[PDB]
RNA sequence: UUGGCACCUCGAUGUCGGCUCAUCGCAUCCUGGGGCUGUAGUCGGUCCCAAGGGUUGGGCUGUUCGCCCAUUAAAGCGGUACGCGAGCUGGGUUCAGAACGUCGUGAGACAGUUCGGUCCCUAUCCGUCGUGGGCGUAGGAAAUUUGAGAGGAGCUGUCCUUAGUACGAGAGGACCGGGAUGGACAUACCUCUGGUGUACCAGUUGUCGUGCCAACGGCAUAGCUGGGUAGCUAUGUGUGGACGGGAUAAGUGCUGAAAGCAUCUAAGCAUGAAGCCCCCCUCAAGAUGAGAUUUCCCAACUUCGGUUAUAAGAUCCCUCAAAGAUGAUGAGGUUAAUAGGUUCGAGGUGGAAGCAUGGUGACAUGUGGAGCUGACGAAUACUAAUCGAUCGAAGACUUAAU
């Protein structure tokens, strides 16, 4: 419900009720101009998908991806607004309200309405054995020559091959993950950004969309 | 955190002076304590007369962990000694006069035999 | 500073009028809790040892002996649970921290 | 560690297929009938 | 911040090729060194900006002790220079930002040559 | 398991235990559901259906096995070349040395002990874990997506309320519904707690050098110790395991003849589990059965031989990084804030040098929370991202609705 766009810009604690201290994800979340929405009738899914950070304006000649396009352009036309720059679907809500056009607002929520939260991971580059799954080394001394490599994989010739889904040394890698549960513990209007409980995904001068729970 | 085998100047009137952590009862495959939970040990050093003696098996709570305990607020309680209290299986000690100073964490876990018995509690 | 907008949902929490101060000094720092049937407030005299980190997340570190034991407790000095802070004696050391106090006559002055 | 099978006239130029070199930017100087390299100066040019 | 080989050369390398670039007003090397000598010879001169002793001090921190000069027949000995000859040149906002210029490759190697130059 | 047979292997198929990593049966150890008890309750015995998940730390010996200590909801039985040495140790067994008992007149012998004994290899092809180029998808491109399919996750204790009530004289003491926080495990992230932090800051030791004193470099593991920003992490901070549905297995049922009564069943109708599917999260139109919506572009040679030469949109090439083995992903390319610099600031260190005062000095104190700063934040075009090139559509036939 009312899924924002908002992006991360640090993480700083703040001082509850009593005595109690409680860590906090501070998420910028600027302008968000609702683009078309899509329902059962055209083709049968009902969302509404939804901007993020404007650009400036287009085609001149795009040496970048800060300069839009003739297809960002009239799609972003037909709502008479800026280009933009993360275009995501929520079929969570509301196909029935939300005018196309609208800017949301950013106190579509109270401090305390519980919330989820999806974006990608840090992505540390390609690692290895004990350190991507949680497998454990081998013996450092003793005379051992196995301190960090990964063991054996399979059995003898009556299983002459290995099994998919191995958990191999790979890339440690970016892809997407979703806490559940988290809660707001304060709103902002003015300076336009809003706070979370705990700590999300995806470094800073990030994306990361939220959303109402489900439990 | 205390774990298996540390060693431990107790704090009692009981004759024990140093005990050793067999287990740290809890949980299936515990490792670790902090205040307020309670590991069986076997006494090492002994005081003569006193009440325990050398070699058997008691159990005992956990006070004043050399590492911190993290209280809601923000706080931090570091000691500089581990030490523990022998109890009697009914959560209050032997003796009387237990020494060096108590966290108050061990007080919803209904220790409180403990710390009226003893000086400055924090 | 740490950015234009962090302080800016957090300037409004800061807490005004902890008379600042340096590690080497003594001090007495009150702290109210509850228990039971009591609000009860409570003094501990200590040393800072260290102080660090500023901003909403700065923190400040106190050392005791109390019997023997050397009690060190930690706050966020700018906790709502803080009551009142003295300085009872300044100080005259070298060092901006101030590990070395595993010893048993520091006496720093 | 050995191969087992000599690897035929097929996998010898089917693998080698990504073993190439590409030409570079090539743009010309505007005064020195001759090409420098994208970016760069060269000692006798325009540039 | 990149790197050449270990850390003991590093500096005293790095700092024994900014000798050469004041003495000399422009040479060729390759790119890791002249993207990074970049951005330490133009740090030293804000001290030609400063110039007085507690600046003269730390600019031994960095140059040579050496290289003695005979450009007008005489001895100027490489830190008289900076402070006659280079700070009275700049009096540009950002310090003594120095230009650089890339070239082809070696022979026996495949390194971008690069000339940078004093302005 | 102990064997029997000698069928493959002697132009070598490496052999016991243990670490690393699993994967599969159910004859089930815990947890879920029932029948039956010579089941008062709490416990317990025995049997049926059930693989979704769990299955501990130490002493002893090479051990397997075994006994013993302290726990836990439990410490299951097995297969996988008695799983796994082109992944690892070598302690024993099966190498030369030596000795003890013993048998042999002797050389020597022993499933008898005993001390010491070299463990080789750079990955061709399949199989894996990632990750890119070409082409297809009847015009080209961008963006967002539906989800056939496929992966992932599934575990539990203790306390309190119902209540000290039902049963049971008394010892003790709930089923069934609600409330708390723990354990182990799987994730995400550095604000706090700590660690690291090799171009940061401060102290000091030898010796050499900058003509000397003061200042400051070089070298000695980074010469050494105290501390420390960013980045990366756990022992640190949060979150997680669902609620709810549909058919059933064991079992319990209602109606009901065969076989006038009974009878769960033969035709119908129920209910019934951590189990199966939908629900939760992750991937996924190469799903050639190649899907879906919105938006942008449309011409002359010319017997379409399309010769071309371009648009939309990319790219070559450059300054780097929230990305990173290269390639790929993003952020930018003068109408510019992409790096470096300059300025200011946060954080760190702890009061610079000179000069003055006091001390015969060693050094104290002011000038002054100073100086000095690598990764983080803001401002500014001062230097460099120039001028150019390369690729890239002009939409077949059939019948049908018009
Ligand atoms: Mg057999
Ligand atoms: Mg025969
Ligand atoms: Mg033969
Ligand atoms: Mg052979
Ligand atoms: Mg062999
Ligand atoms: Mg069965
Ligand atoms: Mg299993
Ligand atoms: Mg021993
Ligand atoms: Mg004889
Ligand atoms: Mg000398
Ligand atoms: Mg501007």
């Amino acid at each position: 419900t009312k899924g924002i766009l908002g992006r991360k810009i640090g993480m700083t604690q703040v001082f509850g009720e009593n005595g109690e201290l409680i860590p906090v994800t501070v998420v910028e979340a600027k302008e968000n101009v609702v683009l078309q929405k899509k329902t059962v009738e055209v083709d049968g899914y009902n969302a509404i998908q939804v901007g993020f950070e404007d650009k400036k304006a287009y085609k001149k000649d795009a040496k970048s991806n800060k300069y839009a396009n003739k297809p960002a352009e009239g799609h972003a036309k037909k709502a008479d607004a800026a280009p933009k720059r993360f275009i995501r679907e929520f079929r969570n809500v509301d196909v029935d309200a939300y005018e196309v056009g609208q800017e949301v607002s950013v106190d579509t929520f109270v401090a305390g309405d519980v919330i989820d939260v999806t974006g990608v991971s840090k992505g540390k580059g390609f690692q290895g054995a004990i350190k991507r799954h949680g497998q454990s080394r081998g013996p450092m001394s003793h005379g051992s020559h196995f301190h960090r490599a990964p063991g054996s994989v399979g059995m003898a010739s009556d299983a002459s091959r290995v099994f998919k889904g191995q958990k191999m040394p790979g890339r440690m890698g970016g892809n997407t993950v979703t806490v559940q549960n988290l809660e707001v513990v304060q709103v902002d209007t003015e300076n336009k950004v809003i706070l979370v409980k705990g700590n999300v995904p995806g470094p800073k001068k990030g994306l990361v969309e939220i959303r109402t729970s489900i439990k | 955190m205390i774990q298996q085998e540390t060693r431990l100047k107790v704090a009692d009137n009981s004759g024990a002076r140093e005990v050793l952590t067999i287990k740290v009862l809890g949980g299936s495959g515990r490792k670790t304590a902090n205040i307020g939970d309670v590991i069986v040990c076997t006494v090492k050093n002994a005081t003569p007369g006193g009440v325990v003696k050398k070699g058997d098996v008691v159990k005992a709570v956990i006070v004043r962990t050399k590492s911190g305990v993290r209280r809601n607020d923000g706080s931090y309680i570091k000691f500089d000694e581990n030490a523990c209290v022998i109890i009697r299986d009914d959560k209050g000690p032997r003796g009387t006069r237990i020494f060096g100073p108590v966290a108050r964490e061990l007080r919803e876990g209904n220790f409180m035999k403990i710390v009226s018995l003893a000086p400055e509690v924090l | 500073t740490n950015h234009k907008l962090i302080e800016a949902v957090t300037k409004s929490q800061l807490r005004t009028d902890l008379p600042s101060f340096r590690p080497g000094d003594t001090l007495r720092v009150h702290v109210r809790i509850i228990e039971g049937t009591r609000e009860r407030i409570q003094v501990f005299e200590g040393v800072v040892i260290k102080r660090r980190g500023g901003g909403v997340s700065e923190t400040f570190t106190v050392r005791k002996i109390s019997s023997g034991v050397g009690v060190e407790r930690t706050f966020p000095l700018h906790t709502p649970k803080i009551e009142k802070i003295e300085v009872k004696r300044r100080g005259k050391v070298r060092r901006a921290k101030l590990y070395y106090l595993r010893s048993l006559r520091g006496k720093a002055a | 560690a050995v191969p087992k099978r000599r690897t035929s006239k097929t996998r010898k130029n089917k693998r080698r297929t990504h073993f190439k070199i590409s030409v570079p930017g090539m743009t010309e100087c505007p005064n020195c009938g001759e090409y420098k390299l994208s970016h760069r100066v060269c000692k006798n040019c325009g540039s | 911040r990149k790197l050449g080989r270990t850390s003991d050369q590093r500096k005293a390398m790095l700092r024994d090729l900014a000798t050469s670039l004041i003495i000399s007003e422009r040479i060729e090397t390759t790119e890791a060194r002249a993207k990074e000598v970049r951005s330490v010879v133009e740090k030293l001169i804000t001290l030609g900006k400063k110039g007085d002793l507690a600046s003269r001090r730390n600019a031994a921190k960095t140059l040579r002790n050496v290289e003695i000069l005979n450009e007008d027949e005489t001895t100027q000995t490489a830190l008289q220079k900076l402070f006659g000859e280079i700070a009275e040149r700049y009096t540009e906002r950002q310090g003594g930002y120095t230009r650089i210029l890339k070239q082809g490759p070696r022979r026996g190697d495949g390194a971008e040559s690069v000339i940078i130059e004093l302005v």
